[PDB]
């Protein structure tokens, strides 16, 4: 079980997160700086977010040994995922929040019926509060319940390049990111983030309380910023390379605006239409719960 | 609660057939009658002698202290017939007499702990109840057919032929036929301990150890959740989407009114200038003569034999033009998954799904299509396409060792692919005596 | 002598494998191994050819044949006659033809009588096996070949599938292996010796 | 990792980089067609990107 | 996840309602996933760009 | 009879700029935009209730010129045309309908053409009997006037 | 006029039969009702239909 560590499940250290800065790994805090910010004459307003309708898909138990945690990490960051929004996997998960259910979430991220001995997991109460909230994403696709997209992205930007006087205020000028590069760097970081066990960071974002939370948000303010950037890459429209001195540089065109497609079909990772339907309803939950 | 504990009730006829003839073989005094007064003292002391762990209920009200002695000791009670259990013991303070209801389980007759008896198990009853019903002449026919398939001749089994009467036939349906001795009167005596040989002690009529041990193993393959591939019922809806795998049950939408189908709520009345088949909303009592514009409902057809053709069309049109969720039950079908490429081989109609005979099971194939290469970047677009009309709700996904053994670029599994389980890949060891055991774990 | 049961060379089994291939999913890497690396894990590779859609298990189409009335084309054991309406003629298709067929498949398994006889068996050398297939074989594999997942431990180009197999055959909870294994009932002479395969 | 000499290996590598990097979408070919016909002609078809 | 070379399989598509008076009945159709096009004989894009 | 906009609707203009082709699931399908919110809606289902008015059918790609009509039948879309001329006339209950315009020739035809329609009157229509088994089927109207 | 309790299209008549036949006073039956067995021979003889 591992019970739960007080101060997070992310303070354990068995499973952490390191972006591979080429031949040598690093920490998310250490990577953010290699990037600078260019203020352009465009402005976004921080728009309020609507509440999420409470109606997570009912319990079914088809027998699949569903890799729910693996599926989640794949769509947001994964390189060209397929059938991400199919209905069967989530429905199975929602069974989890149920008081008294022989169905334990494996530590490795695989869900089971009944149990096992050889495999340690997360105590049933930690997962109960988790699936209470991320089961809802399941039906994000329905015509009626479906979430926005062209507007949640007014938040992505403040975090990635949000100046402190800017996230203190409401409006931030449209920025333009640019950082050093190794050519295959955009895909390379996206290939890397896929294995962070992003389950651990979320299954504890619903279990931590009033003080343990105040300390959690003030430390992992990076581990969040990271997956936000890699995600904001697929969305922004034009990638321009600058050849200076003996250096080479990647510019991400606009941090805060949904172009609606492409980014660079070759220079980065792309988002299908069944991705904007997903990544959107995702951010609508983590953001709200986050703040 | 817990859907367990409390008290254990069984009908008197079930007691006499299984329990009474089996505890009778041993030399134990017959189970003590439950007292009209209270005996929470010797209830188990007189039950200790019999070893049966069951107590015969007769008359009166069971005491409060005797009401809790039955709960803790796991002892059983047999009542002649239960209309209620309220007045049988008069549940005093807590709420039990007839509120937090019963359930349905099986005993396997494990409450003997005495070997050489109770050879069969739970599963044999499930098969019997699964059976329809067999008449005397049907049983006689069934015995004949299994006999003649294996060369074993039956010149005249089950009938007596007198030369001055002709040929008179008897029935062949015995049960627990325990060969016992007749007294001059004709009335059945008793075991006859100390005489009679003892070979007539039991038994279920089979070739000693050989058949009983062979049947025991073979019976388990019959009751396995991989062989039973006869799925029941089908839900019919008109939501239009594409799904990678079969057995996709589309859950009923957020806010619906579930109405039970009746042979009454559909009436024929005049609207405009013509005669039309009209729905009648049960909770509000309204008209809606049009096949469209009716408030959405969740229908449930049980009798799909009495409905007129016009009612079926109304049902099969309101699903299309008003988003009704309809349901069928008497329909029986055998489902088998179909590869994405090549397409379908057989297609049925929505009019035949409403007229199919009760006991005639047809097969309707479900499209898999999990692994299918997507179109190229440069090609003509589409315009408002596929609508799917039928959905299984059993569900059908039963036997699969693994599925879609193709790698998705590059080192990862394709979405919704399974691998073989850690059970068909474990060769264990023999028992401390005679049969196969597992690893074991930990 | 009475001779109740007859003996056979190789056992059959009640549960077999089926497959639906996709004739457009071929890998461009023609892999290769040794001959004893081929034999033990050989036919099992050609049952799970790269690009198989579904591989499911059910009743054997052979053991229960039309010689005993059992017929299963659909996947359901369907017998022609057992329990039926009498005065009225039979139907073209009935659901009763299943409850009767499932009763008949229980008859054949009960009246069984077969003794397995060690036949054909051959032994390979340590020089002619991969270090991954070597430890699986106890000492002597039964002649002929068997189909089993995990036997294809390191012979599939399916990179993902190769993972779970190694993980399950590592956690000490399961141990696969074919060949002549150690037994309790050993050296017990019944005119001829008892071995466990 | 092949067995050709370092000159030919360098030539083929630089010849490949300029193909992968330098981008031209389907739209760029559709924008050129609007320059060889009567003004106001309308083109539809393959996805812009 | 790759673009297919060999041709695939189709339902295939069929035309239905067009005029200003229908009076449809909803009988038959395919319960099997199919496709229905409104306009008759469309698919117009004959220009090939080498 | 001129049927109006029922209730909750929003009037939007037409431009080929809001009808673009995109990719969803495993097929290429023409996508709407809905300018007052800027969304996707990749299929002719779940489209918000609009009152789309068309001034001229100029750059109407026959594929997307069709997709509007296919969305009328599955999303209750109320559409408009302004450049069409017609000389429809009142018809008696008997002798029914003769010729009728197609729902595709009224969207992809030359601007100059003048085609005539045919309308019904039915006040002297013969009514049903007393006791009778009801017949199935219903009848549609796709093109209404607005003059009157 | 009772065996058709759920087979007629005529709506008013259907509800009425399934009301007075469902009644706690009367009940309908059809077929074999009971059997009288033999004393010495032990075979069915006089059957009630």
């Amino acid at each position: 079980m591992l019970q739960q560590p007080t101060g997070g499940y992310t303070t354990l250290e068995q499973f952490a997160f390191t972006i591979r800065n080429d031949g040598t790994n690093a920490t998310p805090t250490q990577f953010l700086q290699l990037l600078s910010y260019e203020a352009t004459e465009n402005e976004l307003v921080k728009k309020t977010i609507p509440t999420p309708e409470t109606h997570l898909p009912s319990a079914r138990n088809v027998p699949g040994n569903v890799y729910i945690e693996d599926a989640i990490t794949q769509a947001l960051f994964g390189i060209s995922a397929q059938n991400v929004n199919a209905h069967g996997y989530f429905s199975r998960l929602s069974a989890l929040a149920l008081p008294n259910t022989s169905a334990r979430l494996g530590l490795d991220g695989v869900i089971y019926n009944s149990e096992t001995i050889n495999i340690p997991f997360y105590d049933p109460a930690a997962v109960a509060n988790f699936a209470a909230t991320y089961a809802k994403l399941g039906n994000a696709s329905t015509p009626r319940y479906r979430a926005d997209m062209i507007d949640i992205y007014a938040h992505v930007g403040l975090e990635l390049a949000g100046t402190d006087a800017e996230r203190a205020a409401g409006v931030m000028p449209v920025k333009r990111a640019k950082f050093d590069s190794w050519e295959g760097s955009l895909i390379s970081l996206s290939r890397d983030v896929v294995n962070w066990k992003i389950l651990a960071f979320l299954i504890d974002l619903c279990s931590l309380e009033g003080e343990a939370l105040r300390a959690f948000k003030t430390r992992n303010r990076d581990v969040f910023r990271m997956m936000l950037f890699i995600m904001s890459t697929a969305v922004a429209a034009n990638v321009v390379n600058r050849k200076v001195t003996k250096r080479v540089d990647r510019v991400l065109e606009y941090i805060g605006v949904n172009s609606m497609r492409t980014a660079g079909r070759t220079a980065t990772i792309t988002y299908d239409l069944s991705r904007h339907e997903f990544a959107a309803k995702f951010l609508q939950l983590t953001f709200t719960r986050w703040n | 609660d817990d859907l367990d504990e409390g008290i254990r009730m069984t009908t008197y006829d079930q007691y006499l057939s299984h329990i009474r003839e089996r505890l009778h073989i041993t030399n134990v005094p017959d189970p003590i009658y439950i007292t009209g007064a209270s005996t929470p003292d010797q209830i188990a002391a007189s039950v200790q002698a019999t070893h049966v762990a069951v107590v015969l209920y007769q008359s009166g009200v069971i005491n409060g202290s005797a009401s809790t002695y039955l709960r803790e000791n796991e002892v059983l009670v047999v009542m002649p017939d239960y209309y209620d259990v309220v007045s049988r013991f008069a549940n005093a303070n807590l709420q039990m007499n007839n509120n937090r209801y019963h359930e349905s389980v099986l005993e396997i007759a494990d409450i003997f702990d005495q070997a050489d008896f109770i050879q069969t198990s739970d599963a044999v009853r499930q098969l019997r109840a699964l059976m329809p019903t067999l008449s005397t002449s049907q049983i006689r026919h069934a015995i004949e057919r299994i006999a003649q398939i294996t060369d074993v001749d039956s010149t005249d089994y089950g009938k007596l032929t007198l030369r001055f009467l002709g040929t008179l036939t008897r029935s062949l349906k015995m049960q627990n036929a325990q060969i016992r001795r007749i007294r001059p009167d004709g009335t059945v005596l008793r075991y006859d301990d100390q005489i009679d040989i003892e070979a007539f002690r039991w038994s279920r009529y089979f070739l000693d150890e050989l058949r009983l041990r062979r049947l025991s193993v073979g019976l388990r393959l019959i009751t396995n959740p991989r062989i039973a591939r006869r799925f029941d019922g089908v839900r019919i809806m008109y939501l239009t989407d594409d799904d990678p795998d079969p057995d996709f049950v589309p859950d009923v939408p957020e806010g619906y009114v579930a109405v039970q189908y009746a042979h009454r709520l559909f009436s024929s009345s005049l609207a405009n200038k013509r005669n039309r088949v009209t729905y009648t909303h049960p909770p509000t009592g309204m008209a809606y003569p049009s096949p469209t514009g009716r408030p959405h409902v969740h229908m449930t057809i049980n009798e799909r034999a009495g409905m007129s053709k016009l009612v079926a069309d109304n049902i099969i049109a309101s699903v299309i033009k008003s988003n009704w969720v309809v349901d069928i039950h008497d329909i029986e079908y055998t489902a088998e998954v179909m590869t994405p490429s090549e397409g379908y081989t057989q297609h049925v109609d929505a009019e035949s799904i409403m007229t199919a005979p009760k006991g005639k099971l047809f097969h309707l194939q479900f499209m898999d299509g999990l692994l299918r290469p997507e179109p190229s970047a440069f090609d003509p677009p589409a315009s408002g396409e596929d609508m799917r009309l039928i959905y299984p709700l059993q569900p059908i996904s039963v036997a699969r060792s693994m599925r879609a053994i193709v790698n998705h670029n590059e080192v990862d599994r394709p979405r919704g692919a399974v691998a073989p389980s850690s059970y068909e890949m474990d060769t264990g060891t023999l028992s401390r005596n005679g049969d196969l055991l597992y690893s074991p774990v930990a | 002598l009475s001779d109740d049961f007859k003996q056979i060379s190789d056992p059959k089994g009640y549960l077999t494998y089926s497959v639906k291939y996709e004739d457009q999913f071929t890998k461009k890497d023609k892999l290769r191994a040794s001959e004893a690396d081929d034999r033990i894990v050989g036919p099992t590779v050609n049952l799970f050819k790269y690009g198989a859609a579904v591989v499911n298990i059910d009743l054997n189409r052979d053991f229960f044949d039309t010689a005993t009335g059992i017929d299963l084309t659909k996947g359901i054991p369907l017998v022609q006659d057992l329990l039926v309406p009498i005065g009225v003629t039979a139907g073209a298709e009935q659901s009763a033809e299943y409850v009767s067929g499932l009763l008949m498949v229980l008859f054949k398994v009960m009246t069984d009588n077969r003794l397995v006889i060690v036949g054909e068996t051959t032994t390979p050398m340590s020089n002619t096996l991969s270090t991954v297939v070597n430890n699986v074989l106890r000492t002597t594999y039964h002649n002929n070949v068997g189909v089993n997942p995990a036997l294809l431990r390191d012979f599939t180009q399916v990179n993902w599938l190769n993972r779970d197999i190694t993980n399950m055959l590592q956690q000490a909870g399961t141990k696969y292996g074919l060949g002549l294994t150690e037994t309790r009932l050993d050296y017990v002479r019944l005119v001829k010796t008892i071995v466990g395969h | 990792a092949l067995n050709i000499d370092h000159f030919a290996a360098s030539v083929l590598n630089i010849n490949l980089r300029a193909l992968m990097e330098a981008n031209v979408t389907a739209d760029d070919r559709i924008k050129a067609l609007q320059a060889h016909s009567m003004i106001s002609t309308q083109f539809h078809g393959p996805n812009q990107g | 996840d790759d673009v297919g070379i060999m041709q695939q399989k189709k339902p295939p598509t069929v035309v239905q309602s067009r005029t200003d008076v229908f009076n449809e009945q909803f009988a038959n159709e395919a319960l099997h996933p199919m496709t229905k096009v409104i306009f008759n004989g469309l698919d117009v894009n004959t220009e090939v760009q080498p």
